[PDB]
RNA sequence: CGAUGUCGGCUCGUCGCAUCCUGGGGCUGAAGAAGGUCCCAAGGGUUGGGCUGUUCGCCCAUUAAAGCGGCACGCGAGCUGGGUUCAGAACGUCGUGAGACAGUUCGGUCUCUAUCCGCCACGGGCGCAGGAGGCUUGAGGGGGGCUCUUCCUAGUACGAGAGGACCGGAAGGGACGCACCUCUGGUUUCCCAGCUGUCCCUCCAGGGGCAUAAGCUGGGUAGCCAUGUGCGGAAGGGAUAACCGCUGAAAGCAUCUAAGCGGGAAGCCCGCCCCAAGAUGAGGCCUCCCGGCAGCCGGUAAGGACCCGGGAAGACCACCCGGUGGAUGGGCCGGGGGUGUAAGCGCCGCGAGGCGUUGAGCCGACCGGUCCCAAUCGUCCGAGGUCU
């Protein structure tokens, strides 16, 4: 018995797949589904995703951005059929998996920080180009 | 609770440890066979195989990181050029422990021997 | 009342109706019985159950006449599940079905010598103020020369856990067939490949 | 249920019973009603 | 995960600027206070001339927590303050306006006011 | 901490007793199966100065 | 009085019931709600804070409530030392004075080793009339036991209205207990990276030591954890307390009682969980083993132990597992995971540096594979079964 492959079989059933790959420190919208009430609509959190813990099928992130002059920090699970969709608004290029710094800077000093990825955006234009 | 947590202290703090483990290397390399207590080289064990594992690598990366250990030119010499060779073939598992009969005297410690594979 | 051998393989939350329902994931089955305790015979109603098989160049001749009796090929582990004739002659995952309530019963991580502070959660005493070699400590552990003593079962230092352990009325998330997996909500006693038993719960 | 020591008939229609081992002020008003104890 | 002796941070046009979580009105022994709890403070800060002056003992309304806070969807949200808002004896808003972000356990807990009030429910 | 002290003497008997579990258990040995040498197993017998029937140590 | 450490606070509780709340009930100057009182009821709970050395009390805010007490006004070989009450100092006051206070005020050494009973855990011996290997049972024991809010019933009954139900359901809480680490969050002592000084390797580069018993800093797997999550308080049965009864004489009537029967509580027992055959009453079931001088010896059988590789098992011991058939551990490999693009090279830049190489390189536990290393080779204990 290889329990780490049993709990690979069991998650494989939900593991999402389509989501684009991010790395921290890169800016994403969230097409994350909402229940409000009785209907559920989706509302978008945009930020950076100043983390991503990886632990397989439980792998996670966790998005900022400053609500009103105030630092709304969203978790979200990576796989979640509630996430709907993730779009990659920017490709901050971060030096760390972890940016948590970033709580104490102001937005000036986060722009400067966070230097967009030439690579992955020359390759998500490299990218998107069909058939 | 050591709770599947691996790697003995051996009653050193960390940095000691660690040159125990690089002072003991060297003398293996040095000699081939050493006596030391029975947790001193079981605990020896993998940070031998470790290195002559970049051994078996060989590469100038390798030399700069096993380098970082041992601290030694001659000595990394003579690890990647005859050292290496001879384990070229031998996936891991790189020495071998024996237990010595007698205990040490001055304090009854158990004996054991470590030894390059042949 | 049903039940099954199994094992504790881990946890992990899954997504059912949009909540991310933690789980452990326990490999069950298949297990087979061996002998069924019968009031005639024991005074009681049960059955032995085989988990995991077993080397056969590794069991005794008393275990192996044991099997020998019954007809299961030799295995390692061998419970009773109370009160349980299983008309088949081994019992799966099958017996369960999602959404049902169980018990749980195993052996909860050994603690070793336990603190009594990690083990009955005293308060201990306090880190500053002048509190002399005694932040840990149960403090009083009794009264004056009435009655002099200490009560029986004073909570003291000791091995926490290491012990037989039931969490109950947990629910079956989810039965896996093929894999003899089952899906429980709630976290299990016992470490990952600890042994464990899956019984019906005695709720209602 | 008057509790008391002296248990007594407070209106004619005050009955007594020993019931139980315990002595009863039975009566037709409820405020009569006592237990000696 | 508010307790007594907090600050809190009024996110409404009420007066005051920080409050002192002094007790919760959950239960008689409850520990904490999150997201939709009603605390009971004290006005440690208010603009001039406000509504509530400082020495006010209100109930107020967690609206936002430093702490984090799980969902059964699993997500988690987490501001970089603690907020609350001053209500009346009724769960009412007693400022008319709120300000900042807020979480939606408010709509869980009957404070439609405050979530229609808040600038952005989350 | 106010130095606790042994309230009388132990009786002759009772240390004889506390010492009951105080046995040394013999060293188990066995033969070299090189030299016929009685040795404690798992371990190079010193006679012969072999282990696992092939030669280790410089005896 | 060849010493029984004195208030207070902390820790830990255990117990009483003269019960504060929660359970039940009686009466009411009980319309309902809320009440008052009394009776039964000790299972559980009985908050946080300000003041003060304080207990006490007042107050703040709550709560269902914010019980009174006993346990050397419990608890200092468990802590503290705030007060009291050593010596110093001062004040008011008394005294001529030295000095005095119960008046005040500041400061003021609290003593590592547990022998015995006791308690918490773990073992060894023997026993459990044949020896073993498992599985259990369960005498008895312990844990637990809670409470609230909201909603429907139903704005119904009641009530002029106000207000506002019973009972019966359902949901959500708080506190507490158990377990676990999927999620959040914390440590994660060298797992990754960065940086400063110094010295060294080896001049550069690239590294190492020291800066703590990590130099500092940014992260962090596992494991351990709470603040994270899951689960629990059952339901029900029985006997019941107060209480309410039915039948009913004594005693034509009546009477809950005398015969009898019933209901009837967070209460008791069981029921739930765990320990448990040293339960010497040593239990039960399954399987295995089979001579010589009640016995006695013998190697033995089964089997076990030592030994060894270990282990979410552990202080030791113990427990579990493994022993060539073996994946038990160390390697190695792969995956996971972390850190975050190694060096070297090339290019750009006067340079600091930057670009690509390159999600690179390293990589503790984690998940599995590979017998490369080593659990080698072995020795010993262990049956001939008490008698009616
Ligand atoms: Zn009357
Ligand atoms: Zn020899």
């Amino acid at each position: 018995m290889n329990r780490g492959a049993l709990i690979k079989l069991v998650e494989s059933r939900y593991v999402r797949t389509d989501l684009p790959e991010f790395r921290p420190g890169d800016t994403v919208r969230v097409s994350y589904k909402v229940k409000e009430g009785n209907r559920t609509r989706i509302q978008d959190f945009e930020g950076i995703v100043i983390r991503i813990r990886r632990n397989g099928f439980n792998t996670t992130f966790t998005v900022r951005k400053v609500s009103y002059g105030v630092g709304v920090e969203r978790i979200f699970p990576l796989h979640s059929p509630l996430i709907q969709k993730i779009d990659i608004v920017q490709r901050g290029r971060a030096r760390r998996a972890k940016l948590y710094f970033i709580r104490n800077l102001s937005d000036r000093e986060i722009r400067r920080k966070l230097r967009a990825d030439r690579k992955r955006i020359d390759q998500d234009r490299a990218a998107e180009r069909a058939a | 609770m050591r709770h599947l947590k691996s790697g003995r202290k051996l009653n050193r703090h960390s940095s000691h440890r660690l040159a125990l483990y690089r002072n003991q290397a060297k003398s293996l390399l040095t000699h081939g066979r050493i006596t030391t207590t029975v947790p001193k080289a079981k605990e020896l064990r993998g940070f031998v195989d470790h290195l002559i594992h970049l051994a078996k690598r060989g590469d100038l990366h390798a030399r700069r990181l096993v380098l970082r250990d041992l601290q030694d030119v001659k000595l990394v010499r003579k690890l990647f050029d005859e050292i290496a060779p001879r384990y070229r073939d031998r996936q891991g598992g790189y020495t071998r422990v024996l237990k010595l009969a007698e205990r040490r005297r001055g304090d009854g410690a158990p004996l054991a021997l470590v030894e390059l594979v042949e | 009342m049903k039940g099954i051998l199994g094992v504790k393989v881990g946890m992990t939350r899954i997504f059912r109706d949009d909540r991310a329902v933690p789980v452990t994931v326990i490999l069950a089955g298949p297990c087979p019985v061996v002998q069924r305790r019968t009031p005639e015979k024991d005074g009681y109603t049960a059955v032995q159950l085989g988990f995991l098989p077993q080397n056969p160049k590794r069991v005794n001749r008393p275990l192996k006449g044991h099997f020998a009796k019954a007809g299961v090929e030799p295995v390692r582990i061998l419970r009773e599940i109370r009160d349980f004739n299983p008309e088949g002659d081994t019992v799966t995952v099958e017996i369960f079905k999602p959404g049902e309530r169980v018990d749980v019963t195993g052996t909860s991580k050994g603690r070793g010598f336990a603190g009594v502070m990690k083990r009955w959660n005293f308060a201990g005493g306090p880190d500053s103020h002048g509190a002399h070699k005694i932040h840990r400590h149960p403090g009083s552990i009794g009264n004056r020369k009435t009655p002099g003593r200490v009560y029986k079962g004073k909570k003291m230092a000791g091995h926490y856990g290491a012990e037989r352990v039931t969490v109950m009325n947990l629910e079956v998330v989810d039965v896996i067939p093929e894999e003899n997996l089952l899906l429980v909500k709630g976290a299990v006693p016992g470490p990952n490949g600890g042994l464990v038993i899956v019984r019906e719960t005695k709720k209602a | 249920m008057k509790v008391r020591a002296s248990v007594k008939r407070i209106c004619d229609k005050c009955k007594v019973i020993r019931r139980h081992g315990r002595v009863y002020v039975i009566c037709e008003n409820p405020k009569h009603k006592q237990r000696q104890g | 995960m508010i307790q007594p002796q907090t600050y809190l941070e009024v996110a409404d046009n009420t007066g005051a600027r920080k409050i002192m979580c002094i007790r919760v009105l959950k239960g008689s022994n409850a520990k904490y206070a999150t997201v939709g709890d009603v605390i009971v403070a004290s006005v440690k800060e208010a603009i001039p001339r406000g509504a509530v002056k400082e020495g006010d003992v209100v109930k107020a309304v967690v609206v936002r927590t430093k702490k984090e806070i799980k969902r059964p969807d699993g997500s988690a949200i987490r501001f970089d303050d603690n907020a609350a808002v001053i209500i009346n004896n009724q769960l009412e808003p007693r400022g008319t306006r709120v300000f900042g972000p807020v979480a939606r356990e408010l709509r869980e807990k009957g404070f439609m006011k405050i979530v229609s009030l808040a600038p952005e429910v989350l | 901490a106010k130095h606790p002290v042994p309230k009388k003497k132990t009786s002759k008997a009772r240390r004889d007793a506390r010492r009951s579990h105080h046995a040394l258990t013999p060293p188990t040995l066995v033969p070299c199966p090189e030299c016929k040498a009685m040795k404690p197993p798992h371990t190079v017998c010193p006679e012969c100065g072999y282990y696992a029937g092939r030669k280790v140590l410089e005896v």
